[PDB]
This record gives structure tokens, C-alpha cells and sequence, in this order.
């Protein structure tokens, strides 16, 4: 089923443009986010960084 | 669809442009206006004789060949068409590391 993945993946792509959000003058994009912080890392103190 | 009409309208922009040519290679010179918002100035190194700032480095001319007149709206495309239009070449002269 290799060859009707790839068909797939490619009927996916065809016609496709990256430049435009989804919905570019007909909607407003909604992203969804989240955090997994895996590691909170050292406060430095001198640079006010973390 | 109107999603099909800005990729058209898009694709017919970029079709035939030459990103070596700057706006009106023969002609007056362009008009490139600045701004800048400084979100910090972090350190101020009296031992490099430096200084590191962080900034929106914002420039603004006018291309005549990325002109439309199709749809009414303000066009925002991906961070990666730029590397396909005309973009001055700017730098900082006493730069270091940015
Ligand atoms: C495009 O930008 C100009 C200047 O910022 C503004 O006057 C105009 O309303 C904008 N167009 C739309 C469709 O918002």
C-alpha cells in the first residue's frame, strides 16, 4: 500500500500553495497551542535571562 | 474561489521577475523608509567596547512590478517569498555578531 500512500501524499500537495493561510480573506486561522515543558532551565541572575 | 484567485494573482507576480534588477534598474533611485521598534538593550560591555541591541528592523519601499489590482486586500504571504522578490541590501557597518 506504498503506492496508494505516495498517491496520496501527492493528490495532498497538488495544487497547494504555502504563501496563504487557510482561509486567507474568508476566515480568520485559529491556532490551538500548548506547552510541555520538559525543563526548566537555570535562572541566571546577572543576564536577567532563564 | 477567492483562494484560488490570490494564488493566481500571486503566481502571476512572481512569473517573470528578476530578483537581480532592484525597482527601476534604470531609472531614479528607490525610496527605502526605516523603522525600527528597539525591544532591548541588553548588555553594555565596557570590556568589548560593545553593545547588544535587539530590535523590528522594518523597511518599506515601492515595487511597481508587485502591483494588483484584483482583490482589495492587503496581502500578507509567508516568511519565505522573500527570498523570490528584491529586498535593499541593508547592513549595519559597525556591527560585530547579529
Ligand atoms: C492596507 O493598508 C493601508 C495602510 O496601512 C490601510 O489604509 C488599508 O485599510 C489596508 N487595507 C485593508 C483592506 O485593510
Amino acid at each position: 500500500n506504498t503506492t496508494v500512500f505516495t498517491r496520496i501524499l501527492d493528490r495532498l500537495l497538488d495544487g497547494y500553495d504555502n504563501r496563504l493561510r487557510p482561509g486567507l480573506g474568508e476566515r480568520v486561522t485559529e491556532v490551538k497551542t500548548d506547552i510541555f515543558v520538559t525543563s526548566f532551565g537555570p535562572v541566571s541572575d546577572h543576564d536577567m535571562e532563564y | 474561489s477567492n483562494m484560488s484567485l490570490v494564488k493566481e494573482t500571486v503566481d502571476r507576480l512572481l512569473k517573470g521577475y528578476d530578483i537581480r534588477l532592484r525597482p527601476d534598474f534604470g531609472g531614479p533611485p528607490v525610496a527605502v523608509g526605516m523603522n525600527i521598534d528597539i525591544a532591548s538593550i541588553d548588555m553594555v560591555s565596557e570590556v568589548n567596547m560593545d553593545y547588544t541591541l535587539t530590535m523590528y528592523f522594518q523597511q518599506a519601499w515601492r515595487d511597481k512590478r508587485l502591483s494588483y489590482n484584483v482583490i482589495p486586500l492587503n496581502l500578507t504571504l509567508d516568511n519565505r517569498v522573500a527570498d523570490q522578490l528584491w529586498v535593499p541590501d541593508t547592513y549595519f557597518l559597525n556591527d560585530k555578531k547579529s
